[PDB]
């Protein structure tokens, strides 16, 4: 059931860290992909594989797991992305076990059916990231690590008091989200809990004034960008907003909606804009991920089940193609040795199909229709314009700067005058490119098939902001 | 210019960390090592606590 | 009737040391403490009271922890003075009597019985060890005077010197404050914390192990008996956590930084005092005791007199298991999932919020997030390049002990629903 | 469904010429592309002569996938297919000794299929899909011989300006969803006549739609991006300036005639900009 699909990446990461060899982690990630896709099918609903076990009976804590429609496609997204990053990795630092550990942890986190288990995984996922960051590259590694870790922890630890309040002040018997949703928090008490949620989720969303951890984090990781891929998968903030923050304390969110939408719009614009000034790949992609989280936060904060489903779909797909671009940059680094955007211009003539792969990933990035980003982007526009037309309009002076930075980097990196000539493609990169573009096309062309399970949650939790 | 501004924002977060450490060492300099200092601060804190208890 | 075991072993060995070599006295002390621990196990759920001596969950849990720390630190001590063993036994009995009674004056007698050997055990003869011993002795006698006038005013409020009396208004509050002064002093609570860094820094490392396990355990075991009001509790917690973490940032030495960390953790533990749970607090202190004893056994394998922060580094290359255990211990002392430090922290925070004290709790959490600075400057340092540092990589005794302690920390972090169900009467 | 194959063909063709591409002899890409263009012309003339076509497939909730082939759509289809096949043969001739033959004709197939998806549309999202797909193929083909920095910034500026117009389009589409909730030109038109509401908002949606049309057909102020399309190969420049990527703007007004005919100031301004 759900437990096995969640645990498999963790145990395979253990068998990669403590056991040997490197190759078996790739097939472990593949097995995770297969099982998560199977569980994605035949899915009746939330109860799909319900699991209940005691953790702190006296305190009210249970291992609570199951597949939502949201959890299903997020399982699929993570399993696919991590399997791609496992085969093509070339990190080989003997730490891919940490990446599989983080995969399983994020799977359990999305499978969290009770609040405390969500919080537990939210806090536990700090370990892999810091490890694969610290001992696998970077000059200011420890300092950017302290920045990121202190940001997350200062945000998270008061959210523990927030969740204790959400359990106690409502008289909930346990931490189960079902029970906590059955006992809503009252006025002048949901205020503080939602504020604690909004700081901790925004600093990890990330939003504009609190985004300062993302570029230093993404630069100093393993230059292959596996740690960067999984850290980009670590922006799960938006989800916790829609599923946990807003429903559990909508009363304060009613007042804070204007400020949240403002932060989301300004983050999107600022990221997609400053990405132009970025002289390197890690900074550029960090600002891109900030832009995408700004758009997703806009879609969620706007109400408008349209915008909510669009923001979530955009979040999943953006994680996918950003991790793809990180792995692509890591492979071009491994074969060249430098990530500068100016130098090594002729790549396109030497690289036959790596240019087209990078182009497809970039097009999905700037939200070109026919790829997975456009459904969520446009649905978020619609929902935000319903919520606040000004903020959706300003926020969508983004496709311009998006196109600018993406095409500038692609041209100055690949298209221009030939250099020495660089390695063309690796055997693992073959399956990597094939599956990546396959998934992009399938999820962009048929957002009807996917995201159907996202609609009921979105409409119910958006009408919850109504009468 | 906004890249410069983000640089300055991260520098300001660093300034927050530096203010925390500076406050920390100002509180650490409170432990001089003379026993008379320690007993005086002990008695002061105990009086303060007994005053709060009302 | 484990106290009988302790008294018998101590008094017999006192004379037998004249006929027995220090090694034989060491093995006898080990046997006696292990038998007292076993007797505690077989008596789980068998309350036994004679007079003011009253065995409850607190008694059993905290005396088990103290005996654990005593056994561990005896494992390390090999000095050719049987006295350096006898005191351990003595301290054990004393701390036992501290947790197992409600009589205020018997509490004072137990405080003296446990505190006297601890002054002397820190005498490796290094002048700073003597400086620490003198600071410790004078401040402890001051705290004993304060505690005693508190017990006197308590008797002024009621006809008995046993806790559980109804209690009056302002005079009862004053008496309780004058008791809490000395008890928190023993528990490293601010603004009474000044002795802790100097004493932890001056004393030999295994002695600081013994301290940082048994002293804190027994002090909180005595604290739970007091009905401390929440306002004074807020003052102590706020001051302790804030000053502790802040001044710990600026520290350059491992032992002094760790003493500040123990101040911050005592501030955290004092949150259960809002509810007096004594189950959650038993679990918390179990985890903290295990981790800190582990860390200080390793520090003893590094240096008895003093350990700098750089010395901790490179340990994994030196010793793999030791580096792993130090990293795990640092994370658990940070209270991170899925480690038992997180369960203890969560249980204390739940008791505190359930009492409805919000600003204090949030401040403790923000400052605990601040603590990652040095908690990480220690935990991760295991992997750094070894700089010049004396290193004696221990016997298999301490290695296996460290392994068991770390495994138990992480196991109780993952699956607390194993023992925590039995920290009350013990079904 | 047969209507969809007309677009599916210059997708299989593009995939062959892009993925493998240079594994073929020199004349072949033109042969395959011209065959797909001609076999789309034929099956479109056959459908139009048969009265018309309709196709609906499941898509985003509330936003289905609607293809409608009528007189106005088939007119553009026949135009584009005929001129495209003629330029295909002229490119078979004109492209000689130049590598990227397959690149050229794969981009051609993509361009034709996307322009067909654009004009054959009953829903504005599909029109916008075609819009940005045409912008992509144009940016690609202008920089066909990529070794030149001069003929890279041209296409760069082209696609930036294109995306500005497309943002205007997106905002108009969001407006025409907030108001009615249909966003399908057929039902949106059948529901838009009668009780017009918020005439300011209707004129605004028309203003943003016209702004998109200006970027597409390179009107003021977005005028500057078209001349640099000289950088691309000559048959590409013909296809971009004559048959496609410019007719989209006027076709937008032709399909939104129901909207612009009740907007006197908007249509007057459109005439003014055309004159300018």
């Amino acid at each position: 059931m759900v437990v096995l699909a969640v645990l498999l990446p963790v145990v395979f990461g253990a068998l990669l860290l403590l056991g040997l060899p490197r190759a078996l982690g790739v097939l472990g990630a593949g097995l995770s992909f297969l099982l998560n896709l199977y569980l994605f099918l035949t899915h009746p609903g939330g109860v799909a594989h319900a699991f209940q076990a005691p953790l702190l009976p006296g305190a009210g804590v249970y291992w609570a797991f199951g597949l939502d429609g949201l959890s299903a496609l997020f399982f699929l997204t993570i399993a696919l992305t991590v399997f791609l990053g496992a085969l093509v990795a070339r990190v080989e630092g003997r730490f891919l076990g940490l990446a599989l550990l983080m995969e399983g942890l994020l799977l359990g986190l999305f499978a969290a059916r009770d609040l405390l288990v969500f919080y537990v995984f939210f806090e536990a996922a700090l370990i892999p990231a810091l490890l694969m960051l610290y001992l696998y590259g970077g000059e200011g590694r420890t300092r950017a690590l302290y920045t990121f870790v202190l940001f997350t922890l200062v945000g998270s630890l008061p959210m523990l008091a927030a969740v204790l309040g959400a359990r106690l002040l409502s008289g909930s018997p346990t931490f189960l989200l079902e029970d906590l949703l059955a006992h809503p928090l009252q006025e002048e008490a949901a205020f503080w809990v939602f504020l604690g949620f909004a700081l901790a989720f925004a600093i990890k969303t990330p939003l504009f004034p609190l985004h300062a951890w993302l570029p230093p984090f993404h630069q100093e990781n393993h230059p292959s960008g596996l740690a960067d891929a999984l850290g980009t998968l670590y922006k799960v903030g938006v989800f916790a907003f829609f599923r946990f923050a807003i429903p559990l304390a909508p009363e304060g969110f009613a007042q804070a909606q204007g400020l949240l939408l403002f932060l989301a719009a300004l983050s999107a614009l600022y990221g997609a804009w400053v990405a132009f000034a970025a002289k390197d790949f890690k900074t550029l992609l960090a600002y891109a991920g900030l832009s995408h989280m700004g758009v997703a936060a806009l879609g969620v904060f706007s109400g408008t089940p349209e915008g909510a489903m669009g923001g979530l779909y955009l979040l999943a797909a953006s994680g996918v193609y950003t991790g793809g671009l990180f792995l692509l940059a890591g492979r071009l680094y491994e074969r060249t040795g430098t990530l500068e955007i100016g130098r090594y211009r002729g790549l396109a003539q030497s690289a036959p199909g790596l240019a087209a792969l990078a182009l497809i990933l970039f097009l999905a990035m700037v939200g070109l229709p026919g790829l997975s980003g456009f459904p969520g982007e446009f649905l978020t526009l619609l929902g935000a314009y319903k919520a606040s037309p000004w903020l959706a309009a300003l926020a969508f002076l983004s496709v311009i700067a998006s196109a600018a930075y993406a095409l500038t980097a692609f041209q100055k990196t690949f298209w221009e005058e030939g250099g020495s000539g660089v390695k063309d493609l690796a055997g693992a990169e073959w399956g990597f490119a094939l599956l990546s573009v396959l998934a992009l096309l399938l999820m962009g062309v048929f957002p009807g098939y996917f995201a159907r399970g996202l609609h009921p949650l979105a409409e119910a939790f958006a009408k919850l902001l109504g009468g | 210019a906004l890249f410069y501004g983000d640089r300055g924002l991260l520098s300001g977060y660093f300034g927050l960390g530096g203010a925390a450490r500076s406050l920390g060492q100002g509180l650490a300099r409170l432990q001089t090592g003379y026993l008379r200092v320690y007993a005086l601060l002990f008695v002061l804190g105990a009086l303060l606590l007994l005053g709060v208890m009302r | 009737m484990t106290l009988a075991i302790l008294a018998v072993f101590s008094v017999a060995l006192t004379l037998l040391g004249f006929v027995l070599p220090p090694q034989g006295v060491k093995r006898a002390t080990l046997l006696g403490l292990a038998l007292a621990l076993a007797s505690l196990l077989l008596t789980w759920g068998k309350p036994f009271a004679f007079g003011p001596y009253a065995v409850d969950g607190v008694s059993q849990v905290f005396t088990l922890l103290a005996l654990l720390g005593a056994l561990w630190t005896v494992g390390l001590v090999r000095s050719g003075r049987f006295e350096f063993y006898l005191l351990v036994l003595y301290a054990a009995l004393g701390m036992h009597l501290l947790a197992s009674t409600r009589h205020l004056l018997l509490m004072l007698v137990a405080l003296e019985a446990l505190s006297l050997p601890l002054y002397a055990l820190a005498t490796w003869r290094r002048g700073q060890g003597l400086e620490a011993a003198l600071k410790y002795f004078l401040l402890g006698a001051l705290a004993a005077a304060f505690f005693l006038y508190g017990a006197a005013l308590f008797y002024g409020a009621t006809g008995s010197l046993v806790l559980g009396a109804p209690g009056e208004g302002p005079l009862y509050a004053l008496a309780l404050g004058l008791l809490l002064v000395g008890l928190g002093f023993k528990a490293a609570l601010a603004p009474f914390h000044f002795w802790t860094p100097d004493v932890y820094q001056g004393s030999p490392t295994p002695v600081v192990l013994f301290m940082a396990t048994s002293v804190k355990a027994a002090a909180f075991a005595a604290l739970l008996r007091v009905a401390a009001p929440p306002e004074a509790l807020a003052l102590l917690v706020a001051l302790s956590v804030v000053v502790g973490n802040l001044a710990a940032l600026a520290q350059k030495e491992a032992k002094r930084l760790l003493a500040y960390s123990s101040i911050a953790h005592a501030g955290y533990m004092a949150l259960a005092l809002y509810t007096g749970n004594a189950q959650a607090l038993g679990f918390y202190l179990l985890t903290y005791v295990l981790a800190t004893g582990l860390a200080f056994a390793v520090l003893s394998q590094i240096s008895p007199d003093r350990v700098p922060l750089e010395a901790l580094r490179g340990l994994y290359r030196k010793d793999p298991l030791l580096g792993l255990a130090f990293l795990v211990a640092m994370l658990s002392l940070l209270g991170l999932p899925p480690l038992a430090g997180f369960w203890g922290k969560y249980l204390a925070f739940a008791e505190a919020a359930r009492a409805g004290a919000w600003g204090v709790l949030v401040l403790a959490l923000v400052t605990s997030a601040v603590s990652a600075y040095y908690y990480l400057g220690l935990g991760l340092a295991v992997f750094a390049r070894p700089e010049e540092t004396p290193f004696r990589p221990g016997p298999p005794w301490a290695r296996a002990a460290v392994v068991a302690a770390g495994v138990l920390l992480l196991a109780l972090g993952l699956l607390p629903g194993l023992v925590l169900p039995a920290l009350a009467a013990g079904g | 469904m047969a209507l969809l194959g007309t677009i599916l063909l210059p997708l299989l063709g593009f995939a062959l010429l892009g993925l493998f591409g240079k594994r073929m002899r020199e004349p072949l890409p033109g042969v395959l592309a011209s065959g797909l263009v001609l076999a789309s012309f034929l099956l479109g003339a056959g459908l139009l002569l048969s009265g018309g076509a309709r196709f609906q497939a499941e898509w985003l909730p509330g936003i289905p996938f609607s293809l409608l082939l009528d007189n106005l759509s088939g007119f553009m289809l026949l135009i584009v297919t005929g001129v495209g096949f003629l330029i295909h043969v002229y490119a078979i001739g004109y492209m000689g000794g130049d590598p990227g033959y397959s690149r050229f004709f794969a981009y051609f197939n993509l361009f034709i299929a996307m322009m067909l998806t654009l004009v054959l549309a009953d829903s504005y999202p599909v029109m916008f899909i075609g819009w940005e797909g045409v912008g992509l193929a144009s940016f690609l083909l202008i920089g066909f011989w990529y070794k030149n920095p001069q003929y890279a910034d041209s296409a760069r500026k082209a696609f930036i300006v294109n995306r500005i117009g497309d943002l205007g389009f997106m905002l108009g589409m969001a407006i025409l969803w907030a108001l009615y909730g249909t966003l399908s030109i057929s039902e949106l038109k059948e529901a838009m006549e009668g009780p017009l509401k918020n005439p300011d908002l209707l004129a605004l949606a028309g203003l943003l739609l016209f702004l998109g049309a200006v970027g597409k057909s390179a009107q003021i102020p977005l005028m500057v991006w078209l001349p640099d399309a000289m950088a691309g190969p000559t048959p590409v420049s013909a296809l971009i300036h004559a048959a496609t990527m410019v007719t989209a703007g006027v076709y937008l007004i032709a399909r939104s005639s129901f909207l612009y005919s009740v907007l006197p100031d908007v249509s007057y301004a459109i005439a003014v900009v055309g004159l300018l």
